[PDB]
């Protein structure tokens, strides 16, 4: 039905909105990394695994949002 | 309160503005300087 | 306590009173428009 | 005539009693009540001396005092839950605000000519936005006409409407089955907290009025 | 409290298990005087 | 590098990692660390040159990383072990007495030192 | 039926929005971690368990949004 | 009828957005904790009652919101 | 009915308001933890104030929730 | 009509959104009070009336919003 | 008719959303006041007028949003 | 009647544009109070900068207001 | 007719939302300017040009939102 | 037809929301430029090409929103 | 028709997501400038860190954009 098919194309868009939060989040982890590494130049080797972890987890929340979009599109 | 839209606005406002002008004159000549009279009397005993 | 003191009450404070009068005339017309409902 | 007329008389009679018989007779020591109205005298004396601060601070000291006391008493009386507000009629409070505002601007024009319009450019800026900075200064200048009133009116009104609507809800809390009338202290407590707050937001607005229209007179007397 | 007074007292206090040396005790215990001088003359020589 | 100079003595005047209690909370300096000026608060201090660590109890002072990795610490006194229980007892009595008896400032530094010593 | 089925797909999209707060949240904990490790050097042993706890709790609130999304989407 | 069931599922979806706020709040408490600890690691035992308290109260606001979401969804 | 639907919908929209309170409470407690870690000793005065700040933040959320019940039933 | 009645309730729901800014506002004021007080130990005799003023003003926007919500719903 | 009166009510609800930006704004000025005062100990004579000005204009933007709410709501 | 409906609704939506300016004004003034309190004396140079930033942020809001009026009055 | 003209009026309302962001953007540049100048003092003569550049670009994004409002009309 | 014409205008309108993030972003890069240059008095030669790069990238995100808006408005 | 309308609207809705990415890119670059200015010399290590954070921030916007294109073009 036109109503249902329409609803899919609208609904896909609505779902996409959630993703913004993760994007800002990733930047915040990298910003902290730069400042941290600046403050002690040699902290990098310890800190860098932790930094990539913080990115990955923040990104993951974005992935879950994007999954719901793909579920509506290709479910 | 459920109802607080008069149509009696000019009536209200006549008595309302009368209270404001009244309090201004009343304060200025009576009630504000009678407090300053207390102040000046206390200070006059202090100064001598 | 109370005493009548001849303090300024009008020789500086005219524009406050004038503004009240302008709104008063306009509020007569506003009240009349609202008294139709 | 109206309810409004009866409460304007009540405000006048409270203020007369506050300055004719808040003190037993006439003393130089004062009764416990008059100790408050000494402290009030000083915090508004030193406030419009702190603000306008001219030799004309005291020329606007009666003006700032009768704007304090009107709003201070009428947002305690109006906070009695069977009292018909003078301040929840926006048409009176906003009219009073515009009246004082016009009485600042006209006085400023009278005293400081057409060099009153120099107020609307406080400082130089590049020439293609010099006219811009006159227009969106004057727009912000007569936004002051309605801002001062609508803050106070909304605050006092919101307290009363909150109480009446919540009175209707706490009734319907008891109409909900008796298992909800086990540990039913919390909606009563919500109204009690609101009542503690309602005196506070009424006294704060009376001070805030009288500092802001001291600031407007500071601007009008001392330009830029 | 002034910072350099704060540190001095902190050193003294830390000088008060109890395995501390004579140089420490000397570094924290002393007797002294000072003299206020006019402009010349000696407004009272008050102990340090 | 590090210096932990005292007036009549010295304690360390390239020291690898130094852990300091500072008016920036706690600060660690490692290899080349950014150059600082921090007044050192009364402290429990660890200094590591390589993995070897020497632990110091400190009267407060000044900390200054020089941009060549020379960690200038100047303090009026500072081993941890020399300070490390009866001394804490003496301070407790004194803290109390000064608490009852600038007199305020004295009592305050004494409360701080009694605690700082207790940490040791 | 066409209305309710369109409503399912829309309602799912609305629920997805809730995830954004958690995504930023993960980053906020990790940014603090990176800065903190840079201040002290060695704070990390105590703090790394605290960081994991904080991430998980922030994430959980996000996940509550996601489970409502799938309840609406499917039924 | 479809409208009633639709409204149930929609009303649920709308509520779900509220959960995000409590999620951000939780993250903030842990970021503050991490910074506090690195700057003063001896605060921790005094702070521990307060830390759990602030986390819980923040999270709770989201759980109130979540209960409304499920009440609407299931009916 | 449209009205039957409408009360359920209104309950949903008002419920979003709780979000702000969830952030708010945490900002008071976060500042408490930062203050106390800085001073070691601000806490005696500040802890009563912190519980107050929490209460006020939470209170805003209760207005939102109360609107939800007024919508939902009404 | 049904539509007019719907719009009252819906308009009220929409109105309720504004309250969040005031909630966050109050928290920010109290946070700043704590931060200032943690810095000085003794600014407070000046700062305390300033903080209460900020609190009252931030709260007021929320109360204005709540007032409109009742006016739409009941009125 | 039914639609027009409905639309007035809907428009009123939306108007109330505007208040939030002022709410957060006022809190920022008062936060800054406390920060400034804690920074100087003594700035208050100049700065308290500056802070009141910043509050007022921030607040006013909210009040405009409120006023549209009233125009639509009552009208 | 859709056009008339939309006019009243559209006006409502327009208020949202104003909200950002409310935050904006506060941000400029926040910086002002911080700068002035740190220096004491920066203020005479800084005060022109502050008023400028305020005005520009405000102007963005002014555009939103003009559109609101454009719908409302027609 | 009715649907499209209605949509224009709604659309105009929606477009204002973009403008809110630009107002904040401009404010951030001036806030930064004041902070820089207050920390340094003397930076101001170099820094004020940078501030104007940053302001203009932030505002421009808002301008894009505004012109789309005009297009939709 | 009418519904589609309305829709083209609507999709374009929604797309404008995207533009805002680039505006705020641009301000953030320039804010950092100012803060760095004021900190160092002399970082500027290194920091300036970095700042221009960050500006361009931040702006570009909003540009994508704008071209999508045009694609929807005009077709 | 309704379906074609829905494609155009739907595409528009997806576009909102990009705002987060724009802010994100800027935050990393802001930090890059702060790190470089803080050390005078962290820059060669910090420059790839900064680029990584930008790229990832941009990516969330890009995902929104391709979904927008898919609904828009078909």
């Amino acid at each position: 039905m036109q109503l249902v098919l329409a609803a899919k194309y609208i609904g896909a868009g609505i779902s996409t909105i959630g993703l913004l939060g993760a994007g800002i989040g990733i930047a915040i982890v990298f910003a902290a990394l730069i400042n941290g590494v600046s403050r002690n130049p040699s902290i990098k080797d310890t800190v860098f695994p932790m930094a990539i972890l913080g990115f990955a987890l923040s990104e993951a929340t974005g992935l879950f949002c994007l999954m719901v979009s793909f579920l509506l599109l290709f479910g | 309160m459920p109802q607080l839209v008069p149509f009696y606005f000019m009536n209200q406002l006549t008595y309302g503005f009368l209270l404001m002008i009244t309090l201004l004159i009343l304060f200025s000549q009576f009630f504000l300087p009678m407090i300053l009279r207390l102040y000046v009397s206390r200070l006059f005993i202090s100064k001598l | 306590m109370l005493k009548r003191f001849p303090t300024p009450i009008l020789k500086v404070y005219w524009p406050f009173f004038v503004a009240g009068a302008a709104v008063y005339y306009g509020m007569s017309k506003a009240a009349d428009l609202s008294s139709n409902t | 005539l109206t309810t409004f007329s009866l409460y304007t008389i009540i405000v006048l009679l409270v203020i007369t009693s506050l300055y004719t018989l808040t003190n037993n007779n006439n003393k130089i020591i004062g009764s416990r009540w008059l100790i408050s109205q000494e402290a009030i005298y000083d915090t508004i004396m030193n406030m419009t001396k702190g603000q306008i601060g001219g030799k004309n601070w005291g020329l606007y000291f009666p003006m700032i005092f009768t704007l304090f006391m009107f709003i201070f008493i009428a947002n305690l009386i109006s906070m009695i839950p069977y009292s018909f507000a003078l301040s929840a009629h926006l048409v009176f409070i906003i009219s009073l605000s515009i009246v004082i505002w016009l009485g600042n601007t006209i006085l400023g024009l009278y005293k400081h000519g057409w060099v009153f319009f120099s107020l609307f450019v406080p400082a130089g800026t590049p020439l293609p936005l010099v006219p811009l900075l006159v227009i969106i200064e004057t727009l912000s200048y007569f936004a002051r006409a309605i801002s001062l009133g609508l803050r106070l009116g909304s605050n006092i009104l919101a307290g009363h409407l909150l109480m009446v609507i919540l009175a209707g809800l706490t009734f319907n809390f008891m109409l909900i089955n008796l298992f909800t009338l086990v540990f039913g202290f919390v909606p009563l407590a919500m109204i009690l907290a609101i009542m503690m707050l309602e005196f506070a937001i009424g006294i704060i607005q009376g001070y805030v009025w009288a500092i802001l229209t001291a600031s407007y007179l500071k601007d009008a007397v001392y330009l830029h | 409290i002034s910072y350099a007074a704060y540190l001095n007292v902190a050193a003294q206090a830390i000088r008060s298990t109890e395995l501390q040396t004579a140089s420490v005790l000397n570094r924290s215990q002393t007797d002294a005087f000072y003299t206020q001088y006019k402009n010349a003359s000696e407004p009272t020589p008050i102990t340090k | 590098k590090l210096q932990f100079a005292l007036p009549h003595e010295t304690l360390y005047s390239e020291v690898t990692q130094v852990n300091l209690p500072a008016k920036s909370g706690r600060i660690g300096v490692l290899a080349n660390h950014v150059p600082t000026v921090e007044q050192l608060l009364p402290g429990v201090v660890e200094v590591m040159e390589g993995s070897n660590s020497k632990k110091f109890f400190i009267s407060g002072g000044f900390a200054t990383v020089q941009p060549d990795s020379q960690l200038c610490v100047t303090a009026i006194e500072a081993p941890l072990e020399s300070f490390s229980e009866n001394i804490k007892n003496l301070l407790a009595e004194a803290k109390k007495n000064v608490s009852s008896s600038r007199e305020a400032a004295e009592a305050a530094i004494q409360v701080e030192v009694l605690e700082n010593l207790q940490s040791v």
